[PDB]
């Protein structure tokens, strides 16, 4: 787990979101490349999005 | 390498005498510890005397094992079995009948044991034979027994995740302890069109339940509803419940030896001390009495059962799971016959399933078709 | 006739009172055609001859029903054996609620998990819309758990919708995690699970949690609060406990009292399945018995020595008080009760866990924002 830099065109339009309603962004990288897509796992039959 | 005790219980008419014979004369240079038998049989099996006799085979002798055989299917005494089992935290496997069945997952001491999969296991076989049989569409309905969700999150999500295109609708819950007056079974489970159903329930409640089916005439050509194992119950009492060739699996019976698989059986109970003297080096004393549970109470800590997983002999994998479904299972798939006799409809392993019949077998619109592959 | 009732208990002479219970019932009950008869032993130690006294008493006896009071109750399993009725009294614990282990177990208590529904009752108490549970890790625990969603999932009928829970095996020395997602928690709103020596723990790191202020309500029942649980617990603690939760000899009463119940229900059945007398090598169960576990069933008493009380379709009872008690200068102080649907505040003022009883707004909003 290492530090990066927060660039995006996208990124800067949360900035904006903030900037309108204050709350500080903190923006954690991605574990994984996708959001989620709730899917049973080898057991306890539950679809987890991961 | 020191003398290993276990017991085995008979209930019932059987012959033990090659039982003991093998049991004597089943042998591994593989064993580091020799076994010591001594055998036992019961004709009353309640736990009153069944558990009496075995506060009394812990204290006569050391027999670190139980291999259960009952005259009866009915299982209940099987369960408080593990019961007295776990009081006495000794190991234990049901050989035979309701002993060898499996009942839900009981409390973190319950050591008993069984040779089979896992009923769940089970339906999933089942289904793996829905693909053997290639049909399509199917669905469910059971009653209040419990597993009910177990098993309904267990076939939805079977075939949920398939790629397959098996075909389903709904499944039908129900409770058999009360019953409808107005034959909901009948009104409301008559709406099920499937071309194949499943049956899960108790005999008992099959009993009547099957009855309000006969009612239904679900037993139309086409129309069948598969069932399960002890649901099924004895291939050789027969319910009028069962429809004429009833849909069915169950662990193999009529072909597989009992008592072959109880030497199995103690031959496991030789591997778990053969994995012990491999890493523990050290077997546990004999539980003194019933009475000595506040003698030997802080005596037990169990890794033999943390040695019990991986149980494997004579190309034969004894290995139970955590839930004890045995780790290479073995099943039969069985259908009542012309003879109105159940009459073997496969034998599930290995996920596979040998057929005889080409196709699922009707009698009683179909119609061939032949061509070559030219696109368009 | 004369009907054989056992019981399971510690001593003998409140069996000896609960053979006066015998007299008052056959009292009570229309003695005509049948009448009382009293005659048991207590609870050893071990399990193993507790059952030979089971079947050696009752299963010969073959009585009509037997009682019992505090992995207990094993040789009840045994009365399943029969399946024959037998009554439980102590039982907090919803794994002798199991269908599965127990077919039937008839109680006149509530298991110590229907304290969700308290719990609930909390949510109309507190009024926070924001919620949390916390949890140790059992198997028990977690089906009390289940049970709290089912109390989160009763909201989705058109609320708090607690955030997140997560379980903690017994005896865990890091609760870290615990009380780590409790900073990461931005309501105060917390729903605490635990056994004893879990509620130890649980006490324990929430002093290490530096939370024990107000702003942090972790809220649970005395079964996790009381006993030494109570020497290390957190300040300003409120909670509370099912009316008359540890009394032995009224549960002994009112056990009389559903048990004529059951006398007249019984003299209300027909073609009498007698108790089978053979047990051992006994491969069947008369159809009474479960029948008779069914007219329990249908049963709903007036009253017990209890008093007018409510049945779940477990067999559970119902409507019950939970009693509203707090934690007053490190000592417990009963604030109040909550019944059927009706929590009754006491006199005494609900202290917040800081100095002030006020309630704030727990749910706060963080200005950092993970992203």
């Amino acid at each position: 787990t290492v530090p990066q830099c927060c660039y995006g065109f996208c990124i800067d339009l949360l900035i904006k979101l903030a900037r309108t309603m204050q709350f500080t962004y903190e923006v954690h990288l991605v574990a994984d490349g996708k959001f989620g897509t709730q899917e049973r796992v080898q057991n306890s039959n539950k679809k987890e999005w991961n | 390498p020191p003398s290993i005790g276990i017991a085995v219980i008979l209930v019932g008419t059987s012959d033990e005498v090659a039982i003991k014979d093998a049991h004597e004369k089943d042998d591994f240079h593989h064993l580091s510890v020799v076994p010591r038998v001594e055998l036992v049989a019961m004709n009353e099996t309640d736990p009153k005397s069944i558990i009496t006799r075995i506060c009394d085979l812990m204290s006569d002798r050391k027999i670190q094992g139980v291999v259960f055989a009952d005259d009866t299917d009915q299982e209940a005494i099987a369960q408080i079995l593990d019961f007295i089992s776990a009081q006495t935290l000794t190991p234990i496997l049901g050989i035979h009948g309701g002993s060898s069945m499996i009942m839900a997952d009981k409390d973190e001491s319950s050591m008993f044991f069984q040779f089979g999969p896992s009923i769940e296991q089970q339906a999933s076989v089942m289904l793996n034979i829905m693909e053997e049989y290639d049909w399509y569409i199917f669905s469910i309905v059971t009653t209040y027994f419990p597993g009910y969700q177990d098993f309904v999150n267990k076939i939805r999500s079977t075939i949920e995740n398939s790629f397959v295109g098996w075909e389903l609708e709904e499944v039908l819950l129900l409770d058999m302890s009360l019953d409808d007056g107005d034959s909901k079974i009948q009104n409301q489970l008559k709406k099920l069109q499937s071309p194949i159903i499943l049956l899960y329930c108790t005999k008992e409640e099959a009993t009547y339940i099957f009855e309000v089916a006969n009612s239904v005439g679900l037993t139309g050509y086409g129309y069948t509803w598969i069932v399960p194992s002890l649901v099924a119950g004895d291939t050789d009492t027969v319910p009028s419940e069962f429809p004429t060739g009833l849909i069915s699996v169950s662990y193999d019976e009529w072909d597989y030896g009992l008592p072959a698989r109880v030497r199995d059986g103690i031959a496991i109970i030789t591997t778990a001390a053969s994995d012990m003297l491999s890493e523990h080096s050290f077997i546990p004393e004999p539980k003194s009495s019933c009475y000595n549970t506040h003698e030997k109470r802080i005596y037990q800590s169990n890794m033999l059962n943390r040695y019990l997983i991986n149980v494997t002999f004579e190309g034969r994998d004894l290995s139970f799971s955590e839930d004890g479904y045995q780790m290479h299972p073995k099943l039969v798939i069985i259908l009542l016959n012309k003879e109105r006799k159940w009459e073997r409809v496969g034998k599930w392993k290995d996920k596979s399933l040998q057929m005889k019949y080409y196709v699922w077998p009707r009698m009683c619109d179909h119609l061939s078709i032949v061509t070559l592959e030219e696109a368009p | 006739k004369i009907v054989n009732i056992g019981a399971v208990l510690s001593t003998r002479k409140h069996e000896q009172m609960f053979r006066e219970a015998v007299n008052q019932a056959n009292k009570r009950h229309g003695s005509w055609k049948i009448q009382l008869q009293a005659t048991s032993v207590t609870h050893k130690p071990n399990a193993i001859q507790m059952a030979l006294s089971v079947c050696e008493d009752l299963i010969s006896s073959q009585v009509y029903a037997i009682l019992v009071s505090h992995t207990p109750t094993p040789v009840s399993y045994t009365a399943g054996f029969y399946r024959i009725p037998v009554l439980g009294l102590t039982t907090r614990m919803s794994i002798y609620s199991d269908k599965s282990i127990h077919l039937s177990f008839l109680r006149t208590v509530p298991p110590y998990s229907h304290q969700s529904s308290v719990w609930f009752e909390m949510m109309r108490v507190y009024n926070w819309n924001h919620i949390i549970l916390l949890v140790s890790d059992d198997h028990e625990g977690r089906a009390a758990q289940k049970r709290l969603e089912t109390l989160l999932e009763e909201r989705e009928s058109k609320g708090p919708k607690a955030e997140k829970v997560l379980q903690f095996d017994p005896g865990t020395k890091n609760v870290t995690a615990l009380l780590m997602e409790a900073r990461e928690l931005e309501a105060r709103v917390i729903i605490l699970s635990a056994s004893e020596d879990d509620a130890a723990t649980v006490y324990r790191a929430a002093a290490m949690l530096d939370m024990t202020g107000s702003g942090y309500v972790w809220l649970v029942g005395e079964r996790e609060i009381s006993g030494n649980a109570l020497r290390y617990a957190p300040d300003g603690i409120i909670g509370l406990q099912l009316i008359n939760g540890k009394n032995e000899s009224a549960h002994i009463s009112d056990a009389v009292g559903v048990v004529a119940q059951a006398v007249h229900e019984l003299l209300e059945k027909e073609n009498i399945t007698d108790p089978p007398r053979g047990c051992v090598g006994n491969t069947n169960i008369w159809k009474t018995g479960p029948l008779f576990k069914r007219v329990l069933m249908s049963s709903k008493y007036a009253d017990g020595v209890t008093g007018r009380v409510e049945f779940n379709e477990d067999g559970d009872r119902k409507f019950a008080q939970y009693s509203i008690m707090n934690l007053q200068n490190r000592k417990l102080v009963q604030v109040g009760i909550y019944n059927g649907t009706h929590v009754i505040p006491n006199d005494r003022k609900i202290i917040w866990p800081g100095g002030e009883t006020e309630k704030p707004r727990g749910y706060q909003m963080s200005t950092r924002l993970k992203i």
